[PDB]
RNA sequence: UUUUUUUUUUUUUUUUUUUUUUUUUUUUUUUUUUUUUUUUUUUUU
């Protein structure tokens, strides 16, 4: 904040913008406050009720998701699994050793209080209908997280996953039925009953029943986008976590990413309960989402497109951030790592190497740095004005062009729309 | 605003000379015709000389013609008279003009938006 | 004004115009002649006969917009919530830390008088309805705001939200229905409704009825487009709002642009009854419209649309403005934020920065500053006799072309007609 | 287009008035932050006439 | 952490000469005017001599005229003052004076938005 | 034969405008119309 002056009349003006706080909420400052997670259930109707309240309530419109998350319960509790090792998270030793611990372990138990009815009874429905209901459940999560008629696209296969449990399984809902579910992502007992599917799972692979997964894999890492951008980032580089984090050239993505590696939240553990920290009602407000850190995804995402990403050309582009300087630096980030091949022998015969030869002494100006340091090539970019040269703009070109189906709103036909032409 | 500062004058005998010195200020005279102007008290506000932008085209009243030398520096923005060989006649007080931008410069003050205060200038015995 | 004569004959001549007050009334200036805003409202009838009212009046043509408001008030009365610290606007504490406040606390209750509508009421009405009527009739308020019938997709998306409280939710209006409800907007006590509904879960973004807010979001910041582009061109280039206060280069703008910073009217305060200036009958004459403030609109929309703002291109271009001068500062200012891309390094491993070289000796004059700073821009300008350069016009184009599907009246086809050819 | 007028030289004046104030913008500084403000150079002396006012 | 740093200055007596030198540095001066002010004891601030960056063009006081020689070197980022000739009149303090970019420099201190702490020059019989 | 805008009653002269307004923006949340796990020539007795 600084003084203005009106220069006709030395008159003093305050520009002023309207704030907005929308604060960021970590997952360790949950565990600090609470140290478990509650899970709301009414343990009262039987399981055996409540198969076939679910089921003839998914065949109508009504059903209730007190229901649903009061079944799911009664179907996953007898399934349980043994450690190969210690697992903990947050101080919460959940298991240690060779514990065999529940999929409800990573939850405490607490009984929800209201009225319910049995809406509708049913009887005839077998145990074997236990084996595919929670995955239906689970599945109807992924189906009513899209909206577009690829909603479909995932519902058939949350059909084809079924035959593989009952050949005659047939969606027992309408056509209609995609306005039903929906409603459960707002039900906070049924998002902590996925991401305890999920994060049980990622732990026991490949145990019968890793099926279930399915439809609840949406909410590992849901709301957590910018870091997956990170990653992908320093896979299509190929350079290290600091090296690309070097390569950071504007404060909003430097302020985004401190906000991002924040030294407590478990981002590098293998099972941690940070993946689910939205399901898991650890966090109102994700620290890693393409919302809290634009100016990252743009950045690290158009860097990798123009690194011919095939994610990329889809992500979209983020509202008010600074288009044209993130553009610069991505387009000097890619074209040192196009440039900069790196190429160097790994294997060698007759122990014979390549041996570079130093005996050139041609004043060599304006070539690019050797390698990839943001520190030369800052320099050499320096030398050029802070202009992208023609072979940039050329490269940039040769890039995003013969990119064809680039849906709007996206990065991909910002690339294309920007430097092909 | 634009403003047209005159030094260099003073009290000589006849036969000697004076620099008068001009500074433009304000604007900008690139496409602006210079000159200067001259009142003795009682008697009517006279043209001497005046310089054009165009080739630094001279133009002298007959008054002073081989006495007075006019020029101009558009980097220095200043405007000067050479006052060689003086005479009583030449006794009054000197004016600075500057006229607007692609305009002309009249001798009868036609033109001519701009004006100095003026530097007093004497010529005795 | 100055004496104007014709040369001819020395007459002389005074240019006049009609003039047109218009004054502009700003929210500070209301409180310090009431200390509180009065909702007039009718507590005659009982809650359960006012919800088959307004059912029965919502099924047919006819209904009362008496009987919505009174209805409203019965419908939003008992609901609360508990402060975390103090509330105060405009001097006006309408709340002080641990008190638990209600929606109708910003506002103090009248009574309307005078003669009440019959009404058709129907009974069997349960309460159930309570939990969405009222978002039906908020809803309603955004809906009869928008002239475009393609764009009331938004009375779909409200039974999408309705049809979520009630999974049998159905339109109670007829295809007329468009209607009935656009007058809604003219009834004083209802805007002063939709005003206190935002201005109230804007505080209370937890609570579970944040829903109702869809409709009445449309009130906060209402008639207030100017100072949302100010923020958008404060959030395209990346400098602070004075550095984007110093970029002003017209004296309309600037004119505008001091109108807009009075510094009396709470702007930046987070809940304040500024963003409702409109609804609650603060003002009849917003001070931060695109009305009043038309030259500001132009320039900061154009100059965020050179910078690849894609807000910018349906914005609308205003009448009876300077779009030549407008049009020069804008390209200026944003071939100014284009060029000057101002790349630096942020992060560091080896402790090893770059180092800029200052034995550049060959003076490369006759080149663009190197920042963003107004003084060295406006000289460099004045190299250019004050015509934009080639590579600026071309920066115009490359930005402007490649735009499709443009509306007319709007900046973005504007500048795709001023820069692309 | 109203009938029975001069449209010849009032086409030459309006292109008149629009190329001037389509050429000059006068752009001018407005707000400043640490009291500096855009002082002209007056040191331009190569003589560039044969340019608009 | 743009700043300029003069050297150069002392006491000397009338007649003899100084070289002030003028280290500029914290960014580009490419395009910048660079200057010399001088502080007289109980006095404001006065213009001694500026050079420009376009072709080097000089513009000197009257104090000084045929006595100062003002240079620059872009490559050293250095700005010079030549003081031949002295005078106890040009006892002062002498600051050195840089110029944002295409932004001109006046004689009064207009423009000029770098200055440096400056060094004594003395200069006595 | 007349004649000679397939001009014109008269006003008139944005197929402008009640007012307000101005992304046919926004509940929140998020945003590869990515992913169960394997896996990768719509290769092959």
């Amino acid at each position: 904040s600084v003084t203005v002056k009106r220069i006709i009349d030395n008159t003093v003006i305050v520009p002023k913008l309207p704030a907005n706080e929308d604060p960021v909420e970590y997952p360790a400052d949950y565990f600090r406050k609470s140290k478990e997670i509650p899970l709301y259930i009414n343990t009262t109707k039987s399981l055996s009720d409540l198969r076939g309240y679910v089921y003839q309530g998914l065949k109508s419109g009504n059903v209730s998701i007190i229901h649903v998350n009061s079944y799911l319960y009664g179907a996953l509790k007898d399934i349980r699994g043994k450690l190969d090792k210690d697992w903990s998270s947050f101080g919460i030793n959940i298991g240690k050793a060779g514990d065999t611990i529940g999929i409800f372990d990573l939850v405490s138990l607490k009984a929800l209080d209201g009225v319910l009815p049995d809406g509708v009874s049913d009887a005839s429905r077998t145990s074997a209908d236990d084996k595919w209901l929670p995955l239906y459940l689970l599945g109807l999560y992924r189906v009513g997280r899209t909206q577009m008629p690829e909603y479909r696209k995932k519902l058939m296969d949350g059909l084809t996953n079924q035959c593989k449990m009952i050949n005659e399984q047939f969606e027992p809902l309408v056509p209609e039925g995609r306005d039903i579910f929906d409603v459960w992502g707002n039900d906070s007992n049924y998002t902590k009953i996925v991401a305890a599917v999920d994060m049980f799972f990622h732990m026991f692979k490949k145990h019968e029943c890793a099926s279930f997964r399915y439809g609840t894999i949406v909410s590992r890492f849901k709301d957590c986008a910018a870091l997956a951008t990170f990653g992908h980032l320093c896979k299509i580089t190929g350079m290290s976590t600091e090296d690309v984090t070097t390569w950071i050239l504007n404060r909003e993505v430097a302020d985004e990413m401190v906000q991002m590696m924040l030294p407590g939240q478990e981002i590098d553990k293998a099972d941690s309960y940070m993946p689910y920290l939205i399901d898991f009602g650890l966090s109102s407000k994700s620290p890693y989402s393409s919302v809290k850190n634009p100016a990252f995804h743009f950045w690290g995402q158009l860097t990798a497109l123009l690194l011919r990403s095939t994610r990329a050309r889809n992500a979209r582009q983020p509202d008010d951030i600074e288009y044209t300087s993130l553009t610069t630096a991505g387009l000097l980030y890619a074209y040192a790592v196009g440039s900069s091949a790196d190429l160097a022998q790994q294997f060698c015969v007759g122990d014979n190497k390549y041996t570079p030869d130093d005996s050139t002494g041609g004043l060599t100006t304006n070539a690019p740095p050797q390698g990839r340091d943001v520190v030369e090539w800052l320099g050499w970019f320096e030398d050029q004005n802070r202009k992208p040269t023609p072979d940039m703009m050329q490269y940039a070109k040769r890039a995003v062009m013969s990119l064809q189906g680039l849906r709007e709103k996206t990065i991909g036909k910002y690339a294309k729309s920007e430097f092909d032409k | 605003q634009v403003q047209l500062v005159e030094t260099g004058g003073g009290l000589v005998q006849t036969g000697g000379s004076l620099r008068l010195s001009c500074k433009a200020s304000g604007r900008t005279f690139s496409n602006s015709i210079m000159g200067w102007f001259r009142q003795a008290p009682g008697k009517e506000r006279d043209f001497v000389a005046k310089i054009s932008w165009r080739n630094d085209y001279t133009t002298y009243a007959d008054s002073v013609k081989g006495r007075f030398t006019i020029s101009r520096d558009n980097a220095s923005n200043m405007v000067y008279l050479l006052m060689n060989n003086l005479k009583p006649e030449d006794t009054a007080v000197y004016y600075c003009a500057a006229t607007k931008a692609y305009n002309g410069g009249e001798t009868s003050g036609r033109g001519f938006y701009y004006w100095g205060q003026g530097t007093q200038v004497t010529v005795s015995s």
